[PDB]
């Protein structure tokens, strides 16, 4: 399913008595992140964080720039307008956070577009799958909803997701070509960790894997094994790939007879490991 | 009211074998609001050269972010990210277990 | 390429 999608993630934050609200926005495709900006850089500008987007010329970057640089005064009119419509006070500090793109299927055309926002991470209004309304979350998001309404907002966002959105993804596939056509399968082992007594811990590990959705499962022919099992959350390890590791306590004198199964973009087959002494 | 508490997990990029160079990381995720203080210690000091990632977010609106720095592991040295939050009431620690 | 902004909430 060679389907891709490309979103943009922004947090303000207000800061009463020192100065505007902080602006930062990161971009990323599937799971890559490609951009940064940050309105407290000493220079603020979007800037490269994926090898593929530095062959962009100046003229992008600047113009990007400026629709940050914008957003951070809009956001900040934002800030102010919700501020009164909880009846909350000018000293305290308040996050309004938005996320907005776009998924695309094979054939490069758009499968679904988002556009919502949180504030101090609660949902406050999103726009709905048919890019034509808005679901408010309450009473003071009903008072957005209908600036929103009035001034056929949903007009301009259907606009970049379905013209734009889409257009910009298939050029970032282009300038990424392999780093994001291609999944990096698991490097994957199980080890051995004795609570030293009558009974131990197998961990199966899954590293340097991309996209991050995997399946770490341990299960007896079919049938699953969760007794005890410790699954960490996924994480990355720095490089753009992740991590993973699951674990389950078995009788350990012998009972060796329990295995982990692996699923991933990246693998042909799933896979079924075992430990090995 | 709509805060939530850092979860943390500290751990190699690299499998670690003693002298040779790795990276350590501390993910911090789940929390907000985005204010956070982390810092990575080595027997107890605080480590000087230490970056992190852009701040973002998750579907649920929660924030995180990955701090590293370059290490090369000893048999002997141990390694520990400290965390402080609005929701914590005093710094959280935790250490570094190469097996985890 | 980020959208233009919107209008204000």
């Amino acid at each position: 399913m060679g389907s891709h999608s490309m979103r943009y993630f922004y947090t303000s934050v207000s800061r009463p008595g020192r100065g505007e609200p902080r602006f930062i926005s990161v971009g990323y495709v599937d799971d890559t992140q490609f951009v940064r900006f940050d309105s407290d850089a000493a220079s603020p500008r979007e800037e490269p964080r994926a090898p593929w987007i530095e062959q962009e010329g100046p003229e992008y970057w600047d113009r990007n720039t400026q629709i940050y640089k914008a957003q951070a005064q809009t956001d900040r009119e934002s800030l102010r307008n919700l501020r009164g419509y909880y009846n909350q006070s000018e000293a305290g500090s308040h996050t309004l956070q938005s996320m907005y793109g776009c998924d695309v299927g094979p054939d490069g055309r758009l499968l679904r577009g988002h556009n919502q926002y949180a504030y101090d991470g609660k949902d406050y209004i999103a726009l709905n799958e048919d890019l034509r309304s808005w679901t408010a979350a309450d009473t003071a998001a009903q008072i957005s909803q209908r600036k929103l309404e009035a001034a056929r907002v949903a007009e301009q966002l259907r606009a970049y997701l379905e013209g734009e959105c889409v257009e910009w993804l298939r050029r970032y596939l282009e300038n990424g070509k392999d780093k994001l056509e291609r999944a990096d399968p698991p490097k994957t082992h199980v080890t051995h960790h004795p609570i030293s007594d009558h009974e131990a811990t197998l961990r199966c590990w899954a590293l340097g894997f991309y996209p991050a959705e995997i399946t770490l499962t341990w299960q007896r022919d079919g049938e699953d094994q969760t007794q005890d099992t410790e699954l960490v959350e996924t994480r990355p390890a720095g490089d753009r790939t992740f991590q993973k590791w699951t674990a389950v306590v078995v009788p350990s004198g012998e009972e060796q007879r329990y295995t982990c199964h692996v699923q991933h973009e990246g693998l042909p087959k799933p896979l079924t490991l075992r430990w090995e002494p | 009211m709509i805060q939530r508490t850092p979860k943390i997990q500290v751990y190699s990029r690299h499998p670690a074998e003693n002298g040779k160079s790795n990276f350590l990381n501390c993910y911090v995720s789940g929390f907000h609001p985005s204010d956070i203080e982390v810092d990575l210690l080595k027997n107890g000091e605080r480590i000087e050269k230490v970056e992190h990632s852009d701040l973002s977010f998750s579907k649920d609106w929660s924030f995180y972010l990955l701090y590293y720095t370059e290490f090369t592991p000893t048999e002997k040295d141990e390694y520990a990210c400290r965390v402080n939050h609005v929701t914590l009431s005093q710094p959280k620690i935790v250490k570094w277990d190469r097996d985890m | 390429r980020p959208q233009v902004p919107l209008r204000p909430m």
